[PDB]
Parts: C-alpha cells; sequence; structure tokens
C-alpha cells in the first residue's frame, strides 16, 4: 500500500504576526494508509480525538473517535524519533471495506498565544459513481452491486452534498440471462426499494421481465430478474432511493440508479 | 519540495544597515505570501515581516519603520532591508512561506538561514 503523509515536524516552531493555519488535505483513495507526524511537545487531537462531519445532523462533532463513525478503521498512536526529534506518529490503516468519513486533526504548539495551528483534513469517500454491470462467470449472472464498493448505497458518514448522492450502474440487457441487483441488508430494501423496482419495470407493458427471487445473503439482499427476448431499442432508468434513509447517529444512504439498455444494435 | 536559500547576513555596527535575500524554489512563487523569520539563542523563532502575493506588508512591532520586506516575482526572491539595526536584532534569519492559510506542501523545510550580528565589538 502507498502512504499519504502529513509531516508537521519542525514546521510549527514560530510565533506568527497574525493567526496562521498550516493545512494538509488528504483524499485517500486506492486503499492508501495515512501517517500524521508532529513534534511530541505539540498538542495533538487526532483520530481518537478528531473533529468528524456528521451528515445526518449536517454538523461537526468535536473531540470524538473516528471509529464511532467508520468502525472498520483502525489506527495506532506511537512515540517515535523522527528527523532527530521526539515525535508522535498517528498511523491510520484504511481497509478496502472501510466506510466513508470526513474528519480533521488539530496540532497546536504552545506559547504562541494560539496564533499558530496545524490541521489535517482527511476526506475518505467514493470517487467513481458510474459503472457497467459485472459478469460473474461462475454464477453465469450479470450483477449491479449496490451493497459494497463504489456503488454502495449503505448509509455512511461520507461527506456528500445533497445533489451528489447518486450512483449509477448500467446493464446492457442480455435476453434470457439472470440479472442480480445486490442491496444492503436492511428492512427498508424489501419494504420500499422492492416496490420501486417492480413499479419501474412494470410501468411499460412491452418490457418483458420475470422477478425470480428476492434473496437474502450473508451481507446483502438481491433482486433476481430475468429479461426475455426483445426486438426494439429502449432505455429504462430505475431509482432505488436511500439518500434520505437515516441511521443514527450520523449515517445517510445513497440513491442507486440502474440504467437498462435494451439494444440489438452494435 | 520547497527549497529556501538565505544570504546577506554579517556583522554590522548598531545603527547600520543590511539587506537580506532569499531564493525560493519548488512552489509557484507568485501565488504565495512570503515571510522573514528570525531566532536568537534562547528565544523562540518569530515571524518578523510578511508580504502577500499582492505585496501587502506587515511587520512585528519591534521592527516597524526600520525593516522593509519586498519581493521580486520574476526571480522568486524575497528581500529584507534592515535599517537602524539594534543589538536586539541579532539572530539567524530565515525566509519561508507566510499567509493566514498555508498548504503544508508550500511550507518548506527550513533553510540554513543567515546570521546577523549587531555589535560594536
Ligand atoms: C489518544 O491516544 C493516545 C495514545 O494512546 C493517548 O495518549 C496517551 O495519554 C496517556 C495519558 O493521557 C499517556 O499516559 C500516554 O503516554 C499517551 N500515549 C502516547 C503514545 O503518547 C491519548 O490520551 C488519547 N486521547 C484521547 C482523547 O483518548
Ligand atoms: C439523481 O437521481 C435522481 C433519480 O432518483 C434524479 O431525479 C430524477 O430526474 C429525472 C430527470 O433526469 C426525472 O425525470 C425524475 O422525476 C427525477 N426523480 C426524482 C425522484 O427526483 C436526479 O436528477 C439525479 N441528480 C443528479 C444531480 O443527476
Ligand atoms: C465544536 O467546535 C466548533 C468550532 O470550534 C464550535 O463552533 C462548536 O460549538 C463546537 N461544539 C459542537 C458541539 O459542535
Ligand atoms: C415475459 O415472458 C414470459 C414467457 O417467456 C412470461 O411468463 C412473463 O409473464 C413475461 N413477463 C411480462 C412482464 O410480460
Amino acid at each position: 500500500k502507498n502512504i499519504c503523509v502529513c509531516d508537521f515536524t519542525d514546521k510549527l516552531n514560530f510565533l506568527p504576526l497574525e493567526k496562521t493555519k498550516i493545512l494538509c488535505e488528504l483524499k485517500p483513495q486506492y486503499g492508501e494508509d495515512i501517517k500524521i507526524i508532529a513534534n511530541k511537545e505539540y498538542e495533538i487531537n487526532c483520530m481518537n480525538n478528531s473533529k468528524v462531519f456528521c451528515p445526518l445532523k449536517d454538523t461537526f462533532i468535536n473531540n470524538t473517535n473516528i471509529k464511532l463513525y467508520s468502525p472498520k478503521l483502525h489506527f495506532e498512536i506511537k512515540d517515535i524519533t523522527h528527523k532527530g526529534k521526539n515525535a508522535a506518529l498517528y498511523y491510520l490503516k484504511i481497509d478496502e471495506e472501510a466506510s466513508d468519513i470526513f474528519f480533521s486533526c488539530s496540532i497546536k504548539p504552545k506559547q504562541v498565544s494560539g496564533l499558530l495551528e496545524g490541521e489535517v483534513r482527511v476526506n475518505l469517500k467514493k470517487h467513481i459513481n458510474e459503472e457497467y454491470s459485472i459478469f460473474n462467470e461462475e454464477e453465469d449472472v450479470h450483477v449491479c452491486d449496490f451493497s459494497k464498493g463504489n456503488l454502495d448505497i449503505t448509509p455512511s458518514a461520507g461527506f456528500y452534498l445533497k445533489n451528489s448522492r447518486n450512483v449509477s450502474c448500467i446493464y446492457r440487457v442480455i435476453p434470457n440471462k439472470l440479472f442480480l441487483i445486490k442491496l444492503p441488508k436492511l428492512d427498508i430494501v424489501t419494504e420500499k426499494l422492492l416496490p420501486s423496482i417492480v413499479n419501474c419495470l412494470s410501468e411499460f407493458s412491452f418490457i418483458n421481465f420475470t422477478l425470480k427471487h428476492v434473496q437474502e445473503g450473508d451481507n446483502y439482499i438481491s433482486f433476481n430478474v430475468i429479461f426475455g427476448e426483445f426486438k426494439k431499442h429502449f432505455n429504462l432508468a430505475c431509482s432505488l432511493d436511500l439518500s434520505d434513509f437515516q441511521q443514527e447517529p450520523c449515517n445517510l444512504g445513497k440513491t442507486a440508479n440502474i440504467t437498462f439498455i435494451f439494444s440489438k444494435l452494435e | 519540495q520547497v527549497q529556501l536559500q538565505e544570504s546577506g547576513g554579517g556583522l554590522v555596527q548598531p545603527g547600520g544597515s543590511l539587506r537580506l535575500s532569499c531564493a525560493a524554489s519548488g512552489s509557484i512563487f507568485s501565488t504565495n505570501a512570503m515571510g522573514w523569520y528570525r531566532q536568537a539563542p534562547g528565544k523562540q523563532r518569530e515571524q518578523v515581516a510578511t508580504i502577500t502575493s499582492g505585496s501587502s506588508t506587515n511587520y512585528a512591532d519591534s521592527v516597524k519603520g526600520r525593516f522593509t520586506i519586498s519581493r521580486d516575482n520574476a526571480k522568486n526572491t524575497v528581500y529584507l532591508q534592515m535599517n537602524s539595526l539594534k543589538p536586539e536584532d541579532t539572530a539567524v534569519y530565515y525566509c519561508n512561506a507566510a499567509g493566514a492559510t498555508i498548504d503544508l506542501a508550500d511550507f518548506g523545510s527550513w533553510g540554513q538561514g543567515t546570521q546577523v550580528t549587531v555589535s560594536s565589538h
């Protein structure tokens, strides 16, 4: 894994004329880990004492542990020697299945009358919001997976603005093949999202589909649909909306959009 | 990585003048505020003068009217003109980024600095 580093060592060692903030912004993506380093004598509030964004309440929670909002994150805080100084190391490891979170860390030297602060901003969120369906050769099925990965609609603490909670999967319909929509393991999925896909697919009478099974796995619910043969071209968009689905204390879901392309061209 | 190189220090008599220079590389110089800093033995490093990308200046109260900070965007250099020097001005002088909000990537590891000694003997 690659590592993103914010090293403040021997850079918060002056008395400024006016209030000064030295800022390190991190946008960790490809499973990257994070190291924050600063002199031991600095006052540091980080990871187990961070400022975390709370999408549900649209505010920031101060002096809190990031594990309360992204439970699969794990970090260690050690004293190390670095650049010839006694320093503190904040080492956060981000596994592939860790959920989104937006938090900040503060680093304040003493005896500067509070005029100088270091700040780390860690914004962990998805950056691919559109994919094509993926063929599972072992199961002989095309899958749109909204239960994990890039198109996950599970409620999370990710910093998303109100108009940016859409994720999209495109399925080029193959006649007589089973198609799977994987969704989070939540009661709301069968209560409301399943009516949503049924009303979407049945709205146009000329669309041939068969709902085969509503299946509950170990960590997802799947809608299993077979589309029959067709002749004419058609594009059908369905929305499975959890962008307003709340989950205490801070989580909000996303909107899963599925685009069915019916085409005998190309 | 930002690289900083100060020069121009030396021994000067009280009341004399001195001009410090600092060459900065590794960043887009003309978009950054810059500043001069100094540290004497047993004192904490202090920001002495700052200059915005738009050439607005600010000074520590103890050097107001005696120091002048300037910049040459074409050469990526910051200057500190010091007149009416006092023994209390003796320190190692450093330049670096300044500003109210500074990207950590723009704040370079401190250069070697340049020594200024104001004394009669
Ligand atoms: C966050 O974690 C760090 C590291 O475990 C805590 O720092 C320790 O604090 C205790 C007493 O407060 C000291 O005896 C230890 O030596 C510290 N450890 C290190 C590595 O410096 C810190 O207190 C925690 N902060 C919060 C708010 O829980
Ligand atoms: C996010 O997806 C929603 C779908 O749930 C989009 O809202 C739909 O927009 C279409 C036009 O493109 C309308 O015909 C539908 O009536 C809308 N549905 C709802 C429930 O509002 C929304 O536009 C998308 N947002 C962005 C920024 O693309
Ligand atoms: C958290 O910190 C911010 C800014 O420092 C402050 O405005 C707020 O009152 C604090 N408390 C809460 C609960 O947000
Ligand atoms: C699709 O065709 C099958 C027969 O192949 C039929 O049983 C099913 O009812 C059809 N679905 C719709 C929505 O007409």
